[PDB]
């Protein structure tokens, strides 16, 4: 909840008292905004390869993804901020499931770091398992709200009024730097602590796998980002109509 | 883990990204990755059914009635729609089931893992809070070892 | 054509029930489902077979009514939205559809026994019935919206299934390149799809073809816009039909099993970067300079594809090289603009590589028996040797395939490369003749890579190398009773005990006194020779062989569905060429139909091995340091990347915590200064 | 639904164009039925054998639920190995 | 002349069960793998086919060879030798890489051909 629901106010907050109370002054600071979120996605992203920890990069991996909510935000747009509310809830679920699910691989390993804690895989599966499945939500990828969140925003930049293509082009290039570089640290986090084989943990360890409580937390936490991947309006829908009454009082 | 003794430093921090697995030299193929093992010859019957209901009762402290209401719980907000559309009562159903599940989660068993780390030092079976309404044992003050054994 | 196409949104999502069943039986019930180990096997090929016929009986109403189906559905409906999740079954689709569901299902039918003995087992069927899945609904798309969604799960399920051996670190290294090499791409097809959007504002594809016809005769539009937008839009080909900056998910891809080696590549994945490209044709040959680009970068391909197989001591790094070479040939074809012969040869690659790649497998679970399992032993084309004599039906598969990649004309497909040279040739100077070179050096790894394996002596129970093999047949001497008992610990017998001394030199004997202890015979002396594989592993072959047979022979129906003889005694001529090559070096004496008279003076002129001690060195060198491409890449890309990742988290610590860490030690320092002052 | 569109290149198109949602109210009893499922979950399989988080690997050697009973375990069992040590040398060794 | 004697016991045995020795002479040292492809004798193996291995540069693991009593007049393992083959009994070098020292040289090296593939272990006498 530090990352599921915690980090959120700030990034609603920056909808309620700084883009319908202040917005000409939002329409004043969002440029900024704008590239300093662009800047944030590759920063976070570079920064967790950096970290040998397994929860530290998760921590990055939540100042990356709440990127995309600081530039749905700064795009003064129905696309952006209904991209940043979706990013909202989407990396909720994520950064909870993926903090939940490090904590448990911590709680039965006792390892940390990556450089540590090779092959885990054949000890914990499904915790193997639902750890690959969440970073493919970390990751953008289709069939979970990572996706349609990291697209609506990329088409609200695209299909910004305030913004001009020489300025578009490279908040999308930068932006989209991020997904080969979120790949790099979610993968390589992944390969880490699951793929390969330690020769001293063959049999007389035989760590106990994930108990079905903490499987119903990782499904549960799963089947949103899922229901959402496949049908984006279970989150759009109940914000859309309230974010034009945000952008009305922008474009005039 | 435990490490009663300090552990070894490993003199060879092996690299800040390449994983912590043995090379190829020495990784006998087929027995490890599991390529070549699962010879079918020694697998076990139990078709579906009987290991879902093996692994149900594997994991389950679900007496007759808590766990019958378990089970009949979700059928009946599933019939809440395509039979009908009650609307609150489903709902405050829900809360009477959450309510009277945590009161029957006041198990008569305790399960000695449900209390603190420090009360794990022998013969706590002889500590029975299972009957002992108002146990009055100042053990938990976590400052001195007392002994309990009366 | 009434009511069928109303039921065409199921061909994605009719496997998708088995890995759906898969994905929480194997992770909530293991035992359970892994006890229906086989049934889930049989569901999985019958639905991928409905989807067979489906999109048969598509491809079917297709070649009758010339006409298109787009039957779009809505998405989500919120603003400028407004997405569809339809289906543009046109005629590459009809071809993709059957090309994916016949390959993946003679390859669930292989893997039925190539992974019977492996543990984990159903959730590489979880993978693979998601993969079609995901497949089927990228080749069936209206949008570049649904196109994006699949191809992303495409990168996931190529993730997963290359690294399906995750316990193998060396698998672990390949299935995260593969999937950032996709995300490579993907960068590129994402900043397209809305570079498109920003152009047109479409996000179909019945408008794109419908804009693009006049959008350039606009004012706004810069051309130089468009050419870096469709460039971008093709970078995510280059990724997913491993074209030459991202080529080195390919050969790296070939630590996970065969079948997906099969399926990933000659097949719907690899397919699918050919796929894009000839759907978005209608956009690319109106932008001026994307289609050179195209052309450039097949013809790149072409050579790293070709150079780089010829000294593969792997058989599945061959096969996968081999494959790169004919995707370019797929990328150039298109680069002319023929959209018809690009994708025949597509089929004919898809139904060949395939075959080879189903036969590599049967290869090499009868080598397993001879040298365990070890890709270094397992798959090292050199100690196959010689397996013509023990595994007929698959040489006999292979021998057809890969005569199918060299254009053989009678028996084998190569009319294909035939209206690719025909089509090729009078274009343009640079990507003719190269190509045919290139033609001809397919021939010549292709029948190495035949010849290496099939036609010979075994080259691992070979009686002038393995000694392990004599040692277990001599199990008497020569003497009977006479001259031992028996002799193991055999001395240094330097004289062979001849009474024999030496003249003037440095030294004859000396402390050197070592026991060349041997083996013993008559002991674990079965030493089995490679038996053929099973009937279902045998069975998608000879299917596959009657494909490539079948296709071989496709009035035409080019127009239809979408120096003759001088220019095929030409390629047959370079492609013989390449053959003979092959065949003067890598067929034995014993066994080639070449007259000895020929093959001592083919020695005699290249006794002296310097001209080709440097040749064979570079050519030997290019192969396995991959081109310097993958060495290039793993050290100014993922390393560059690496030291920037530390150099930021440098920052983040130490200059950037460092003020917010400062803050405390300063408030900490003044507090101790005015306590004590 | 239907449309014929005319295309110069290729073909003609047939789109049919399913408008469609889930509605107002479909997605609100998803949200129940989905909430309802957490419920029915969070109760019973907190009510399930949590096999890690019941054995003496856990709840053994420390076991407290916490993330740092490692740290101040393997920092507390030296402490107490040394005042063991300082009660052995108290009797002379 | 400066003749190094070279051994090349062949990895087959006999069917007697006897090792082989063929005695090359070859003279000088330049390379062990120009002087075992000069002089004639098995090598390779099965990678004796013309692009089954790297001809002489060092890429490729294949014309390794054990020798022993040749701690006399050889090159030192040159890092390609010390890392192209990194688990080995420590007896084996790759012969394009390693050589036999200058033409006024002689000696009595015995260079086992084709380790892999052999049958016997050679028990070299302890070092030091
Ligand atoms: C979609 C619905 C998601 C519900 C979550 C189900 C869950 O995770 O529990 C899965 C467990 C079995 O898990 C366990 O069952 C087995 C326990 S044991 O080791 O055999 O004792 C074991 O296979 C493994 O740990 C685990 O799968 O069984 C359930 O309680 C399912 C209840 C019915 C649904
Ligand atoms: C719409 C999109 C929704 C779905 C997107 C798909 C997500 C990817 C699933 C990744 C599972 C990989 C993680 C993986 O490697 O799991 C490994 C784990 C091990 O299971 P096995 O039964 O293979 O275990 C025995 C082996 O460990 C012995 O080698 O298998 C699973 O739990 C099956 C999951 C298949 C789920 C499909
Ligand atoms: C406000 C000024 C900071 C005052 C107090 C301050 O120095 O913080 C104190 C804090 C560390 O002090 P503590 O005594 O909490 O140290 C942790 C110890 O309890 C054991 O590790 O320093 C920080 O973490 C940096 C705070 C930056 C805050 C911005
Ligand atoms: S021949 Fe390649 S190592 Fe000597």
């Amino acid at each position: 909840l530090l990352a599921g629901i915690l980090l959120k106010m700030g990034a609603y907050g920056l909808v309620r008292i700084n883009m319908e109370l202040l917005p000409h002054a939002h329409s004043m600071f969002s440029p900024w905004l704008l590239v300093v979120g662009t800047i944030q996605i590759i920063y976070a992203a570079s920064t967790s390869p950096g970290q040998r920890n397994l929860k530290k990069r998760i921590a990055y991996s939540s100042v990356s993804h709440m990127g995309f909510i600081i530039i749905g935000i700064s795009s003064i747009t129905d696309p952006g901020l209904n991209g940043a509310i979706l990013q909202i809830i989407s990396h909720g679920f994520i950064g909870a499931a993926l903090f939940f699910l490090a904590g448990t691989s911590y709680d039965r390993i006792r390892l940390v770091y990556l450089d540590e804690m090779g092959g885990m895989a054949i000890s914990i599966p499904k915790i193997f398992t639902m750890f690959t499945i969440l970073s493919m939500a970390s990751l953008a990828l289709p069939g979970m709200s990572g996706f349609i969140a990291e697209f609506i925003v990329f088409f609200g930049i695209i299909t910004s009024q305030k913004y001009f293509l020489i300025s578009k082009i490279f908040i999308i290039f930068v932006m989209a730097i991020g997904m080969i570089l979120t790949p790099i640290y979610l993968l390589s986090m992944l390969r880490q602590m699951f793929y390969g084989y330690k020769l001293i943990n063959i049999k007389n360890f035989s760590f106990f796998d994930s108990g079905p409580r903490e499987l119903f937390l990782s499904i549960s936490i799963l089947l949103p980002i899922i229901g959402i991947g496949i049908y984006p309006d279970f989150v759009l829908s109940l914000a859309s109509d309230k974010v034009e009454s945000i952008l009305s009082n922008y474009f005039y | 883990g435990l490490s009663q003794i300090e552990p070894d430093i490993n003199e060879d921090p092996i690299g800040q990204f390449e994983t912590n697995s043995i090379e190829m030299e020495d990784f006998k193929y087929g027995y490890y990755d599991g390529a070549h093992t699962y010879y079918e010859g020694e697998v076990q019957k139990g078709t579906f059914w009987g290991a879902i209901a093996d692994d149900i009762a594997a994991v389950d402290q679900t007496n007759g009635f808590q766990g019958l209401i378990s089970c009949m719980f979700l059928p009946a907000i599933a019939l809440g729609m395509y039979f009908d559309a009650p609307g609150e009562y489903l709902f405050i159903g829900a809360a009477l089931f959450t309510v009277v599940f945590c009161i029957i989660e006041m198990d008569k068993p305790d399960q000695p893992h449900n209390f603190e780390p420090q009360i794990y030092k022998l013969e706590r079976g002889a500590r029975d809070k299972l009957i002992n309404d108002y146990n009055t044992m100042s053990i938990w003050d976590f400052n001195d070892k007392y002994g309990d054994v009366w | 054509m009434e009511h069928t196409y109303q039921y065409s949104w199921i061909i994605p999502f009719i496997p998708l029930p088995v890995p759906i069943l898969l994905g929480v039986g194997l992770l909530l019930f293991p035992t359970a489902t892994k006890n229906l180990r086989r049934m889930w096997t049989f569901l999985s090929i019958f639905l991928l077979s409905i989807v067979m016929i489906f999109s048969i009986y598509l491809s079917i109403q297709q070649i009758f009514l010339s006409c298109i189906h787009q039957n779009v559905w809505s998405w989500t409906i919120n603003n400028e939205f407004s997405f569809e999740f339809g289906y543009f079954i046109d005629p590459l689709t009809s071809i993709m559809s059957i090309l994916i569901t016949t390959v993946g299902i003679l390859v669930l039918i292989y893997s039925d026994n190539y992974m019977s003995h492996d543990q984990g087992y159903l959730r590489f069927f979880a993978y693979m019935g998601f993969f079609n899945t995901s497949m089927l609904g990228l080749v069936t798309s209206s949008n570049l919206i649904q196109v994006y969604f699949f191809w992303e799960l495409v990168g996931m399920c190529s993730y997963l299934l290359i690294g399906f051996w995750f316990t193998r670190p060396i698998a672990a290294n390949a299935c995260q390149k593969a999937f950032v090499t996709n995300r490579v791409g993907d960068f590129g097809l994402l900043l397209g799809i809305l570079g498109l959007y920003w152009i047109t504002g479409s996000f179909e594809f019945q408008d794109l073809f419908e804009i693009f016809n006049n959008l350039i005769l606009n004012n706004r539009v810069n051309l130089l816009f468009l050419t870096l937008c469709a460039f971008l839009l093709f970078v995510g080909p280059i990724a997913k039909s491993a074209q030459f900056p991202l080529h080195v998910w390919l050969p790296d891809a070939m630590e996970g099993p065969t079948p997906i080696s099969a399926l990933i590549h000659a097949a719907t994945m690899v397919a699918a970067g050919i796929f894009l490209v000839a759907r978005l044709l209608p956009l690319f040959i109106v932008i001026p300079s994307i289609m050179y680009i195209i052309s450039l970068i097949g013809i790149i391909t072409v050579l790293l594809g070709a150079t780089l197989a010829l000294a593969q001591k792997d058989i599945k790094r061959g096969l996968a090289y081999s494959t790169m070479s004919q995707l370019g040939y797929m990328m150039l074809a298109l680069g002319m603009g023929s959209y018809r012969s690009a994708l025949f040869h597509l089929i004919t690659h898809a139904y060949s590589k395939a075959l080879l790649f189903l036969g590599s497998g049967s290869i090499i679970h009868s080598m397993e028996a001879i040298v365990g399992y070890s890709p270094d032993k397992s798959q090292n084309m050199i100690l196959m040797g010689g397996l013509t004599k023990h595994v007929p039906i698959t040489k006999t598969a292979f021998l057809i395939g890969t005569l199918s990649l060299c254009g053989i004309p009678p028996l084998a497909c190569f009319w294909s490369k035939d209206e690719i040279l025909n089509d090729s040739l009078l274009f343009s100077p640079i990507f003719a003749i190269i190509a045919c070179s290139t033609a001809g050096l397919t021939a010549f790894y292709m029948f190495r890579i035949y010849l290496l394996t099939f036609e010979g002596h075994l080259n691992t129970y070979f009686l002038n190398y393995s000694g392990k093999k004599s040692g277990s047949f001599y199990s008497l001497s020569l003497w009977g009773k006479e001259e031992e008992k028996k002799l193991t610990m055999n001395n240094t017998k330097r004289a062979s005990f001849f009474c024999n001394k030496t003249y003037k030199i440095s030294n004859n004997v000396r402390n050197q006194i070592f026991i060349t202890v041997e083996n013993f015979g008559l002991n674990t002396r079965t030493f089995y020779y490679p038996h053929e594989s099973d009937n279902t592993i045998l069975f998608p072959m000879l299917i596959l062989v009657l494909f490539t047979l079948f296709i071989g022979a496709i009035n035409q129906e080019g127009i239809d569905f979408d120096e003759f003889l001088r220019n095929a005694t030409f390629s047959v001529s370079i492609a013989f060429f390449g053959i003979f090559i092959a065949y003067c070096l890598y067929k034995p004496f014993y066994s080639s139909l070449l007259n000895l008279t020929l093959l001592n003076s083919f020695q005699k002129w290249n006794s002296k091995r310097i001209h080709w001690e440097k040749l064979i060195n570079f050519v030997y060198n290019w192969s396995y340091n991959r081109g310097y491409i993958d060495s290039f890449f793993k050290t100014s890309l993922i390393e560059s990347i690496r030291r920037l990742a530390k150099q930021t988290t440098f920052f983040d610590k130490r200059i950037i915590d460092g003020i917010t860490n400062g803050v405390g030690i300063t408030s900490f320092f003044v507090g101790e200064v005015t306590k004590y002052i | 639904a239907v449309m014929v569109q005319q295309i110069e290149g290729m073909r003609d198109i047939i789109t049919e164009k399913h408008v469609w949602h889930l509605s107002d109210k479909a997605i609100k009893n998803v949200y129940m039925f989905y909430i309802m499922f957490t419920c029915w979950g969070c109760l019973y399989f907190g009510s399930a054998k949590d096999p890690f988080y019941d054995s003496e690997e856990y709840r053994g050697d420390g076991g407290d639920g916490t993330g740092y009973w490692v740290y101040e375990t393997v920092c507390i069992s030296p402490f107490l190995i040394l005042l063991g040590k300082k009660e052995k040398n108290l009797e002379m060794h | 002349p400066p003749a190094v004697d070279f051994a090349f016991v062949h990895s087959v045995l006999l069917p007697d069960g006897t090792p082989d020795v063929h005695w090359r002479r070859a003279n000088g040292g330049q390379k062990l793998r120009d002087i075992m492809l000069d002089s004639n004798i098995e090598l390779y193996g099965p990678y004796s086919k013309p692009l089954s291995n790297c001809a002489g540069v060092g890429t490729c693991a294949t014309c390794m060879v054990e020798i022993v009593n040749g701690k006399e007049l050889l090159n030192p393992r040159t890092d390609i030798e010390k890392e192209k083959l990194k688990r080995k009994p420590k007896n084996w070098r790759l012969a394009c890489q390693t050589n036999v020292g200058n033409p006024d040289s002689t000696g009595l090296v015995v260079i086992q051909q084709l380790p892999e593939w052999k049958a016997h272990e050679w028990n070299i006498p302890k070092n030091i």
